[PDB]
């Protein structure tokens, strides 16, 4: 129950948030983003994925 | 006499060896499983939460 | 003993690779595990200095939004992949290099002008695709050196700089036992850099920046 | 009758407060409830059936 | 004491019989967490009687869980009380209040 | 590279237990970084001075009570492990308390020594409610650091203590709640310098200004080995 609700909240995304529309080159450096508090967990972005 | 050599020992022996843990009641199979044990200073069972 | 706090020794290096190590200390005394961990990562993430990409100026394009021909990648993509781009660079503040290629062919760092004072640490970086007879680019990259991560707040063109060569660092602190107490902390530090610093030095280098934060009152 | 006896304090009328992660320093998001709860030791404790 | 209660505490510590209660309205006279003397105020005194009334308050005894349940004062040396005051708090109570 | 070094450039003792203490000049995240840890080490690690052991003259258990007092034997205990005294050059000390006659008993009672301070004369251990009541104990104060629980430490002696000697938790941490607040400061004509205001409530056993830097010194000393790689 708990876990559950902690991914819940990690992927939701809100629709103006802190680090918004930026381009990132990595999943490791998003996870520096907000490390460093420069963004918002549930800011939308655009990730290099692979 | 608990000497701190016999806790060394226990840590040897306890190494790779399972314990069952099983509540009361057990409807299902799935509740008798084996588990290899930490030592904790507590007196309570650590489970794990999944 | 009421000024003598456990001093850990390292359990080992723990490397798994040239970029990331698995640095772990062992014992701690309860709650210095967190202490010691969480700074040493603030110091790290968000403090540590480095030279980085900053500006570019790609020929003939005023803006990522206009993604010009002759790449199979768009400008957003470069000035991503330019941003991934690491490199050593020695006794300047900032620098403007020229990268120019042309030829039916992938762009890679080789192709870069080394001025000899500057060093790319990866020269197979990739950096585009050029997908005509004649595809040709010619960009100036300007690098500047500085400390910490700035994001994109600020014919040039702006990127994120990665200063700190840190690309990730995550800690965790884990039950460590002495003959007579189950209490104490063993702490596991990973860090992956950009390949610039080694990580086992530069963990070195940032307990320094927090020591000599420390020096005016330690006696 | 409890928004007004907050008021009557310097404590906020919502009733939830911000906290401050004691390991890292870090701000929670969100507030959080906070107050004194009246709670009770039942006579279970663990020593009687360890 | 509970901080947020429903002011029924205020008769099931009393009524529970755990408390030492002011039989009589009097002063207190002496105290030393065993005994509680009280000097009975002569308008409740028997005529021939002693006028002063004692409290022998028990100490740390088993319970049928095996706990405690000594009473401790609350009252102070010379303080007046009116007939049905709690003078020593039980286990559980406090300042004639439950308290759990 | 621009670092600047943090000094100590006030320390504002409002109370006997309350004080405030600015560290000046810090960089970006510094006040962050430095808040929490000194906070972390301030609440963990500084020693202090606590009672240990009690031994009161006419009693056999903490659990018995004595004549002609108002507290039983364990708010006794209770109220001496309240108090909070300060100790010269020692690691233990013991001190005697010798009272008599109706009233309270306040630790100005106790013995003075040229070498033992209490924080607070007015804090008060029980009550004679007797004319020849008297009470007299013997009550031995270590240094220490952490909360040391009466059980562990007779398991850790190895001794067996004789009858009478009753037994205390210590909570030699003199610090009660640490807090810091990071703020601007006008240095250099240039900003995004935080200052570290770091407000403590304490019992009154230490100064702040060897409490921050006891904590710096344990900080240092603990950083060693990450640069000893």
């Amino acid at each position: 129950q708990d876990v559950v609700l902690g991914l819940y909240y990690m992927t939701r995304d809100c629709v103006n948030a802190k680090g918004e529309g930026m381009v990132l080159t990595g999943p490791k450096e998003a996870e520096r983003l907000y490390r460093s508090g420069l963004a918002s967990l549930h800011a939308r972005v655009k990730v290099r994925i692979t | 006499r608990e000497e701190a050599v016999v806790w060394d020992i226990l840590d040897e022996v306890i190494r790779e060896h399972p314990v069952l843990l099983n509540r009361a009641p057990t409807l299902h199979r799935l509740g008798i499983q084996a588990f290899e044990p930490v030592l904790i200073e507590g007196k309570a069972i650590q489970l794990h939460p999944l | 003993s009421v000024t003598e706090f456990l001093k850990p020794r390292l359990v080992d290096i723990e490397q798994v690779s040239s970029t990331h190590a698995k640095v772990t200390l062992e014992p701690l005394e309860r709650g210095f595990g967190h202490t010691l961990g969480n700074a040493l990562r603030r110091i790290l993430l968000s403090s540590m200095p480095g030279c980085a990409v900053t500006e570019v100026e790609i020929d003939g394009v005023l803006h990522e939004y206009s993604t010009k021909e002759g790449v199979q990648e768009d400008i957003l993509e470069i000035l991503l992949n330019l941003k991934g781009l690491a490199v050593r660079v020695q006794g300047k503040d900032e620098v403007i290099l020229t990268l120019n290629k042309s030829g039916i062919g992938p762009v890679t760092a080789a192709d870069i002008t080394h001025d000899g004072d500057v060093e790319i640490v990866k020269p197979q970086h990739v950096i585009c695709h050029l997908t005509d007879e004649n595809a040709s680019i010619s960009m100036r990259i300007k690098v500047q050196r500085g400390r910490g991560y700035v994001p994109a707040s600020t014919g040039r063109l702006l990127v994120d700089a990665c200063y700190s060569p840190v690309e990730r660092i995550a800690y965790n602190v884990e039950a460590a036992r002495v003959e007579q107490r189950t209490d104490l902390d063993k702490l596991v530090i990973e860090m992956e850099t950009n390949g610039t610093i080694d990580p086992e030095e530069a963990i070195r280098r940032a307990a320094t920046i927090l020591a000599e934060q420390l020096e005016a009152f330690v006696d | 009758e409890i928004k007004e006896l907050l008021k009557l304090g310097d404590l906020p009328t919502s009733g939830q407060i911000r906290l401050y992660d004691g390991r890292t320093g870090e701000q929670f998001e969100r507030p959080v409830t906070v107050g004194y709860m009246y709670m009770l030791k039942l006579n279970h404790l663990v020593d009687d059936k360890m | 004491k509970p901080l947020v209660g429903t002011g029924m505490e205020r008769a099931v510590a009393v009524d529970s019989g755990v408390t030492a209660v002011a039989k009589r309205g009097g002063v207190v006279q002496y105290v030393d967490a065993s005994r509680i003397v009280i000097k009975v105020n002569e308008d409740e005194m028997y005529p021939g009687e002693a006028g002063i009334d004692i409290y022998n308050l028990t100490k740390y005894t088993r319970s049928n869980q095996n706990t405690c349940i000594n009473q401790m004062p609350c009252v102070s040396l010379g303080e007046p009380v009116e007939r049905g005051d709690v003078l020593a708090d039980g286990p559980s109570t406090d300042l004639g209040e439950l308290a759990l």
